[PDB]
């Protein structure tokens, strides 16, 4: 998810 | 073994309990402490510092405006200019500052306040104006030979931009009191009004209508005490994206 | 003040330090 | 009321000052060994890059709602700080601001000059986060959106408790401010992060009934005690 | 200049003053310092001995208090029939301290944090309330939660073979029991976690602003241990933090607008006044008006 | 008797624990201690030796094939003959040594590294190479004019076999963490590069084709933190005669 | 030479080098040491004063963390028409490390280790599923954990007189207890256990290799203490061992492929890389391929 | 850790007890003390008043 | 650390032994 | 008497003021 | 309430 990679999907 | 009994209070969770726990991850040793500027320890230093007020909250300013008080030339004597309620609990021109913010997650409160005024007119500009405080006990003042009874500064437009008057801590018990009623005995601070002691004079290439910033700190006689949850901040449902931590 | 881990995070909250600096923020010029 | 600042082959003077600010009360610094981690002999480029730049200036119009640079973005295409920024993996330094505006003393008007640490910026009536072209400005530095709240939902009004000055034209010409390193990490990558954010707002607007001329705001920017690691080849933005 | 401070300050006693070249009410706002005014200068005082306390302001005191972080409510029952997106007996958790509004408004006042986390759970089950099902009593279940580091490998159904937790640690404890409690430490690569990133981080263009997951601590992943019983009930788990032992930099303005997102700083504002984005005090009809005036008969 | 109360944490178990439990047999006398070569009290004195680096990771090598690297002489100049990510939480060259398998059980890391490489030619051969490190920030660089502004050794073959290329610790943060995003300003590492210095010259009597074997070892300045579960083992069924166990 | 070190190292600062004779790059891989050349005569370094710990990796925090080492379930009804093979309200087993691969592998780093075993025993019960049954409430049974030496007589049936324990060592226990807990001391007539065993332990050909039964510590005998209730539950048990007090000696090259036998090292891996008999790691298209290479635009 | 066995009258609430319990507002100051006229300690004093 | 039991085995663990030498594996060299 | 409580207003009750002064309300004449 | 506010509703 985004709070452990700062990724969107 | 060692005889033993419970006592009342056993096995319950108090949120502001104070005890030693379980360490989750033995022999770690966390990164070693730098220098960083600007250390905080106690929450009353960021309540001394200067904050704007919000003196223009009027329907019809908008923004950057409500931060501004502009003043004019006027054709009759001793008038009134505005005035500033001083509950520092409720919503008002002193409630969205530092002291105003941190006083709100407490009940109970003391000390002395201080306003600063600053001048941004041109440098052509001449004028002087009266600032009172009035102790609390009937309604606010409208007129400057009732005002100038009370504790006062009268101010100068010169070289030095900028003024203070002093409110000082009045009151019959040791603290001051958050209930939800304005009127109470144990709650109200009184009234500040600002007046024209002169009037403001200006040559015809100066602008005719000039602007008052206003500025409120504690001083270092203040106290806050009984710590709740804030009245500036809550919610109804769950933010934006909360359920991606689950993913 | 009771702690019989080993490790020395495990313990109660630390409520001591008095010591302030205003200045930092209210008078940051030469 | 009258300073003289001299760094490298730059000199700046003003006849019409209002002290100086440093900020938290520090001043620059190089990193000490009982500090450092990167194991490498620094470059330490002294007056070559420990001097001042001055960025294009920008006009104050009566509908103006403020201005803002972030660095070290600002200077990483700039003269040899620029040419250092792009060779090292590394960088650390302070900064010494001076920003500069005048007028007759039949004007009127107040700016709030003011130095952010982390300024992360919110985007208004959405829930994307800004994009890189949104915060990567550069040289040109950008525009407030909602001054008021800063552009990041907070308030105007408390931007106080950060290290600031105020020009106020029938005072003052000139705002000055020092920075030292401010970051939770000693050195860091110059590319991806911002230490600090450059405002410039107008909360009290120009005035006059004067003639009417072009009135700009001018910004000039020195780095302090530059040191770079992990030298390289040569990338840009 | 340091100093220690244990009570409010004492006021001395003061007389007239008519005194040339001195102006003590008089300041200069545009350099950046605060009035250094006193009260003994501005009007006559008497002497007062002042021992008002100090203690209950300190930072430690102001952030070190258990707060709502997580609350997450699932089916304990045979899961055979299940959509994909269900949590079939178990769930993960990323911990943060973004999705509640009260924790997260008073960590956002500072730049920098350093602080250990004391982390407490609350269990509470009842009976699925379909028209099939009578009130029957309560299970007193065993759940185990495991931490797993941030980005790491976490289970993928309830009776999975990486519950083993060879070298992560789990806590396993019991609805009848006291809450669970157990101490994280300050795990940060760097020297403080940042409250605030004014940046990308990663060496390409491409991925979200504003987000260091340096600052994210770590995964809670949490199961029932029992099988399934033959009727269905509904667990909730929550989960509180307190920070202790802390170290706070450089103060910031208080948000003003409401939150919306847990990932940004993005911002609208109520329709009307107060906490509107063109106007945050609630509005009176003009600067001359006393809003709560004092009327006396 | 004593008054006592219970506290949140009371009858949990918690597999970290450290206390002291009951003994099940009374009055035991253990066997007598005596001396075995090769004690080891701390993980990281087995990190510091060095194991051979799988470089030639790819499809068609089979075996102990993976473990070494052929060059031969080439007609152009300046050419590229080999690259090694450096990430050692990844599978990849690195993974299987003493390193990478112990630090595989922790999550945070600091400190230096070393690679040495062992030339395998015959006595007759001749050649010099370059072997590059570049700290993080963009693309792999693809040209000797690109990598020599990086960290490097040059090697000249000889009567010393072997050279050693030291990885030093260049890291903003204190550790590098162990996220699943390679690509991390908070896990990337920078790469490791080696060309050609001259060529490989042999006599006609010589094998036309050489191999480099390479090693990695950590130094005595490196660190580990936050333990877990290895992400190397794995089952999803009993072993083959569990059962037995309960006969 | 031994040391105390509490620390990693710290380095100095170092100048330009042009020497002959001295070449601190250049090593002999062939005489089996590990290479000597240190970052300040490889580079320019600073001073660097080191504060990070080691103690994380000592070994006894290594190896003393709680493992399972075995799960049974069992049915808890009355007995009289179950098969020969089913357990019939207890059961016997025999203390091994072997099973659970997270604990064999840490183990297996290692030839020879000395340690005592802290043991914790931890019960759930379910009501049975089948159709003749509702939910009813679940019984705080009593359990009898009873310690066995490697091959004597173990009890025959729920109700045997072997369950007297005479000098055996019995633990009782309840389910609404916090899990039993009990030490092992170090039990091997030789001075420390074999983890590996290169030999055949009897005076004939004929047995299996491998496995010495010195190092096996011996057997739990577990029943439930009450009489069988009308109606059927299950109930599993799952034991924990910690290692404590702990020496080890020659360390190893880790296991690679997966586990397929208690009994024995025998191997297969798996069909494509990583971790096949042929291809540990997993492929990249060629050595001049960098697999996650960082992309600017 | 330490061996312990629980008492008869454990758990109860007598109203009549007398121990220490948890505050609710840490590091709260209570209001200074001032001297007021016609302290009472015993409830003796009262009885000796026709 | 708190034991009061009779048997030296039934005591908690033993996380103080900060000895070591390397060289017995990277230098077994005349 | 146990408190291992950091606020003093946390303790037990204080029964051990034994001083009087009944004059003050039996005898307040000149 | 009038014990919070002494006003009678
Ligand atoms: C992470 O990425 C999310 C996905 O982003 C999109 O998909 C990727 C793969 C790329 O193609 C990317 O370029 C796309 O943007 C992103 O979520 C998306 O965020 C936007 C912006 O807030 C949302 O747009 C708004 O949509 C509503 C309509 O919603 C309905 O329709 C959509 C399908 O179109 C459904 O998915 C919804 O469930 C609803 O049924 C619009 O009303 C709204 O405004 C428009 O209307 C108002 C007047 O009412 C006008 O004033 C405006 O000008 C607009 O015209 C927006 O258009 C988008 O719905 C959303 N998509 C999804 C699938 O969630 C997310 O924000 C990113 N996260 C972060 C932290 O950045
Ligand atoms: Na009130
Ligand atoms: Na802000
Ligand atoms: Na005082
Ligand atoms: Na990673
Ligand atoms: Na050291
Ligand atoms: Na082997």
């Amino acid at each position: 998810n985004l709070l452990e990679t700062r990724l969107n999907v | 073994g060692v005889p033993t009994y419970l006592l009342p209070g056993s096995g319950q969770f108090l949120t502001t309990d104070d005890h030693s726990s379980a360490p989750v991850l033995p022999c770690f040793n966390p990164t070693p402490e730098m220098h960083i500027p600007g250390q905080v320890r106690n929450m009353l230093e960021v309540v001394q510092v200067e904050s704007m007020m919000e003196i223009n909250n009027t329907e019809s300013a908008v923004g950057m405006e409500r931060l501004k008080v502009d003043i004019s030339a006027l054709t009759d004597v001793d008038q009134l200019l505005f005035n500033i309620p001083l509950d520092i609990q409720l919503d008002g021109p002193l409630r969205n500052t530092l002291v105003g913010n941190i006083s709100r997650y407490y009940t109970h409160w003391s000390g002395s306040l201080e306003m600063t005024f600053m001048f941004c007119g041109s440098f052509m500009a001449t004028g002087k104006l009266i600032l009172c405080y009035t102790p609390p006990g009937g309604s606010c003042p409208t007129t400057r030979e009732t005002a100038m009874l009370g504790t006062h500064v009268v101010w100068d437009f010169g070289l030095q931009s900028s003024v203070t008057l002093i409110i000082p801590w009045i009151s019959g018990s040791h603290y001051r009191m958050f209930n939800n009623d304005a009127k109470s005995t144990n709650a109200n601070v009184g009234y500040v009004t600002c007046f024209m002691q002169t009037n403001l004079i200006v040559p015809s290439e100066s602008s005719d209508t000039c602007s008052l910033i206003g500025f409120i700190a504690a001083k270092d006689d203040f106290s806050l005490r009984l710590m709740r949850d804030s009245p500036d901040i809550g919610q109804l449902d769950h933010l934006h994206a909360a359920e991606a931590a689950y993913q | 003040q009771i702690n019989f881990y080993k490790d020395s995070y495990a313990a109660s909250a630390s409520k001591q330090d008095f010591s302030q600096d205003p200045s930092k923020f209210t008078e940051p010029v030469v | 009321r009258v300073l003289q600042l001299k760094l490298g082959n730059s000199a700046i003077v003003t006849q019409e000052a209002a002290n100086y600010c440093c900020a938290y009360g520090e001043w620059p610094n190089y990193l000490p060994d009982h500090e450092a981690v990167a194991i490498d002999k620094p470059t330490q480029p002294e007056t070559a890059t420990d001097r001042f730049y001055t960025l294009r200036s920008v006009k104050w119009e009566a509908g103006s709602t403020g201005w803002w640079w972030k660095l070290p973005d600002a200077l990483n295409n700039i003269g040899m700080f620029g040419q250092n920024v792009q060779h090292h993996y590394l960088y650390r330094s302070g900064f010494l601001i001076h920003v500069q505006c005048n007028a007759t003393k039949f004007h009127q008007g107040a700016l709030l000059v003011v130095a952010i640490p982390e300024h992360q910026r919110g985007a208004h009536n959405t829930n994307t986060s800004p994009g890189f072209d949104d915060i990567m400005k550069g040289e040109e530095g950008g525009t407030f959106n909602h001054p008021y709240v800063l552009d990041d939902g907070t308030s105007l009004a408390c931007a106080t408790i950060f290290p600031h000055q105020w020009i106020n034209l029938r005072t003052n010409n000139s705002a000055t401010i020092v920075l030292p390193w401010m970051n939770a990490a000693p050195m860091d990558f110059p590319l991806r992060h911002n230490q600090w954010t450059l405002a410039i707002i107008p909360v009290v607007p120009l005035g006059t009934r004067t003639m009417s001329s072009m009135v700009p705001i001018t910004v000039s920017i020195a780095p302090m005690c530059c040191e770079f690691n992990g030298l390289r080849h040569a990338i840009t933005q | 200049i340091e100093s220690i401070i244990k009570t409010a300050t004492d006021t001395v006693k003061s007389e007239i003053n008519a005194e040339l070249g001195v102006v003590p009410s008089l300041n200069a706002v545009e350099t950046g310092a605060t009035s250094n005014t006193e009260p003994e200068e501005a009007i006559q005082t008497r002497t007062v001995i002042n021992q008002h306390g100090v203690s209950e302001t300190l930072v430690e005191n102001f952030l070190s208090r258990a707060a709502l972080v997580s609350k997450r409510s699932f089916e304990y029952k045979d899961h055979t029939s299940s959509a994909a997106q269900t949590d079939k007996n178990f769930f993960k958790w990323t911990i943060n301290t973004r999705s509640f509004v009260q924790l997260r408004r008073k960590l956002e006042l500072f730049t920098y944090l350093r602080f250990d986390a004391e982390i407490t759970i609350l269990t509470t089950v009842a009976v699925n309330g379909s028209s099939n099902n009578t009130y029957v009593g309560l299970p007193d279940l065993t759940l185990q939660a495991m931490f797993v580091p941030t980005g790491a490998l976490t289970p993928e159904k309830q009776d999975s073979f990486h519950w083993q937790s060879g070298s992560n640690a789990s806590v396993f404890f019991k609805i009848s029991d006291p809450p669970a409690r157990m101490t994280i430490p300050f795990m940060c690569i760097n020297s403080a976690y940042s409250v605030f990133y004014d940046g990308f981080a990663g060496f390409e263009k491409s991925g979200l602003y504003g987000i260091n997951p340096a600052d994210t601590i770590g995964n809670l992943c949490v199961r029932i241990v029992n099988e399934h019983q033959p009727v269905g009930f509904t667990v909730t788990v929550r989960v509180y933090m307190k920070p202790k032992h802390i170290k706070a930099w450089a103060p910031r303005p208080p948000r003003t607008l409401p939150y919306m997102s847990i990932a940004n700083a993005n911002y609208k504002g109520k329709g009307r006044a107060p906490n509107a984005l063109n106007a945050i005090i609630g509005n009176r009809d003009s600067v001359k008006t006393m809003p709560h005036n004092i009327v006396t008969t």
